RNA sequence: UUUCUUGCCGGAGGUAGAGCUACUGGAUGGCCGAUGGGCCCCACAGGGUUACUGACGUCAGCCAAACUCCGAAUGCCGGU
RNA sequence: CCUCCUAAAAUGUAACGGAGGCGCCCAAAGGUUCCCUCAACCUGGACGGCAAUCAGGUGUUGAGUGUAAGUGCACAAGGGAGCUUGACUGCGAGACGGACAUGUCGAGCAGGGACGAAAGUCGGGACUAGUGAUCCGGCACCUCUGAGUGGAAGGGGUGU
């Protein structure tokens, strides 16, 4: 009896749209979202640990879901890093989470980045998948103004079935996502 | 003057100058070729040698081809010493050569000055070898 | 005017004791050894350094099993 | 030292009944563990002496 | 979804300046988050 | 007769030999050309250039007591 | 004392022959149950660059195994999590190796436990170094002895 707005347009419409578009040979063709997955990449953790409390404050404010710490594999004296601190915070959304995480930044996030002139189609994968990158956190109605401490952006992975470019920037436009032109 | 960038062991067992050749016994880069007829380690200072006479009997053309190189080093001890406390430190370098085995190579137009180099650079040498061809 | 080497271990005599076709009764040592290049078949078992002793009368039979060199123990009949 | 000798008592007869080794640097409590005690005839707990 | 180390989600609903109203979800514990710019008052998405 | 010799049968090896796009190294000549040097534009963004140094790959010919995808003859253990 | 080559395909084999390591460490890096698969490369990503964290793909072993080298290990002995102390007591058929003294493996039985639904595994660590005979003495415990007798001193046994 629940059922999340972006997953309804998706599942009335977008299947018939796609289909007469590609001329699938079946339905289970039909490409769909997966997963997407938001990360914080501190890294400047070790000089100072303190930066991830407020890394994984913000991803929990931002996502519902705690994230999990990510520890250093390797150890780079270059980065001056060793074995196994804290350097990241991951957080894996499915499901109507996603899906209404995913309306949320398409509908209210993106139009509160400063001076947004849009999302490079360029971004892809090659095998159906999108990643993009942001400069800053206070886009998310959800974290007061006055919450910021110093800015920490955040790297956002959507995972779809899409065979390759084609179809991956298809379905992604047809999500409502602001691509470009060129 | 050949002598290896680097080698996993600095001192060997000697060679050993049993039998034939069964690699690189046929002329394959240039026409005319050295074939060895005996056993004996080659230095880089023979080779060298060897090399430069070719080079200066065939003057300005040609191309020659050195199939051999000294990657087996040998050791000597330092003089007016007795038996004994350690083996030798590595002072040459040589490279094995049984019979059968094609050493230098050599491309050049007219057969009498390619016959007559490698004749020179077979004088430099200390085996007995013959010039060999590509044809059966 | 001296060598940085000439220490060395005692030899440990490992190596195969049973070969195959031998009788042996039960707790004979088989063969000993450093890794698994032998493993353990029916009746064989494997000891804390890795040797191979039977685990049950018979004869010893060696064989592979997926590529794996075994060590078996064949029970011999009655007289 | 750092990696001494310890002997482990029983706690209940107070019986010395085994000896080990525990790095002192990272343990420099007494050990607590739970081993098998022979006159006493079952599990006790044993701390170092 | 585990016991209680989650961050607590609320329905939520969404208006704008452009008077338009959504129905969601998020972490807002007063359950409705106020806008300025919404999707359709960009002008990036209207075109501009 | 358990010892020994001969025939047969069952065994486990890693030497001699050989092989290497089968590993770790060494190493010859090409083809291609990253990178860098310098040249060439000169902006310092934006592009074509070069005795060259020439990665990676690839075609052919090679080497090794402490290399091995392979692998004898003898010898050794057991049965008959 | 341990590892490799010399060492001549069982074992063993010398030289002031060729190369290394050890006189430790871990209360978890031990026991058990359960789950997982690296390195490298390609592509896309905010600081971030060859290389930090994230995503997709190719990738059967080239990563890693506390520490040398070799033999092993991808079925994992490599990575992760829960519980835990078997890094037990009394023993031990049968073996390997050996001048001797040393040294090594061991199924299985009983007690009392850990883990596991159970089968089962557990008498330290993937394996091989990390050590010192005897005498003399110290400490704890024992239903041993006690120089006429009761004690005691001293002496024995077991663990160290
Ligand atoms: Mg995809
Ligand atoms: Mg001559
Ligand atoms: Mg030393
Ligand atoms: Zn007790
Ligand atoms: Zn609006």
């Amino acid at each position: 009896k629940a059922l999340p707005r972006l997953k309804q347009r998706y599942r009335e419409e977008i299947r018939e749209a796609l289909q007469q578009e590609f001329n699938y040979a079946n339905v289970m063709q039909i490409p769909g979202v997966v997963k997407v997955v938001v990360n914080m990449g501190v890294g400047d953790a070790a000089r100072d640990a303190k930066l991830i409390n407020g890394a994984i404050n913000d991803l929990a404010l931002i996502t519902g879901q705690k994230p999990e710490v990510r520890r250093a594999r390797k150890s780079i004296a270059q980065f001056k890093l060793r074995e196994g601190m804290p350097i990241g915070a991951r957080v894996t959304l499915r499901g109507d989470r996603m899906w209404e995480f995913l309306d949320r930044l398409i509908s209210i996030a993106l139009p509160r980045i400063r001076d947004f002139r849009g999302l490079s189609p360029k971004q892809f994968d090659g095998t159906g998948n999108y990643t993009f990158g942001l400069n800053e956190q206070s886009m998310f109605h959800e974290i007061d103004v006055d919450s910021i401490d110093r800015p920490r952006g955040m790297d956002i992975t959507v995972v779809t079935t899409a065979t390759n470019d084609a179809e991956g920037r298809a379905l992604l436009r047809a999500l409502g996502f602001p691509f470009k032109e060129n | 003057m050949l002598i290896p960038r680097k080698v996993k062991h600095r001192k060997q067992h000697h060679p050993e100058q049993r039998g034939i050749a069964s690699g690189g016994t046929s002329v394959s880069f240039g026409d005319y070729g050295i074939q060895a007829l005996e056993h004996a380690y080659i230095t880089n200072r023979q080779i060298e040698s060897a090399r430069i006479a070719i080079n200066r009997h065939i003057k300005r053309g040609g191309k020659v081809w050195i199939n051999i190189f000294p990657d087996r080093p040998l050791t000597k001890k330092p003089a007016e010493t007795r038996m004994g406390s350690g083996k030798g430190s590595p002072e040459w370098w040589v490279a094995n050569v049984k019979p059968g085995r094609v050493l230098f190579e050599l491309s050049y137009p007219d057969e009498k000055t390619a016959r007559d180099a490698l004749t020179r650079a077979i004088h430099k040498l200390p085996i007995k070898a013959r010039i060999v061809t590509r044809e059966e | 005017s001296s060598s940085r080497n000439g220490r060395d271990s005692a030899a440990q005599r490992l190596g195969v004791k049973r070969f195959g076709g031998q009788v042996v009764k039960a707790g004979e040592i088989l063969v000993r050894q450093r890794g698994t290049h032998f493993h353990p078949g029916v009746n064989v078992g494997r000891g804390g350094d890795d040797t191979l002793f039977a685990l049950a009368p018979g004869a010893v039979e060696f064989g592979a099993k997926r590529g794996r060199k075994t060590v078996n123990i064949v029970p011999v009949a009655r007289p | 030292d750092v990696r001494p000798k310890i002997t482990l008592a029983c706690e209940v007869c107070k019986h010395r009944n085994y000896i080990t080794k525990k790095n002192r640097r990272n343990d420099p409590d007494r050990l607590e563990i739970k081993k098998f005690c022979p006159n006493c005839g079952t599990h006790q707990p044993h701390k170092e002496s | 979804m585990k016991t209680g180390i989650h961050p607590e989600y609320v329905d939520t609903t969404v208006q704008c300046g452009c008077g338009h109203s959504f129905t969601t979800r998020s972490t807002k514990q007063s359950g409705t988050i106020v806008v300025e710019v919404c999707s359709q008052c960009h002008p990036f998405y209207t075109g501009k």
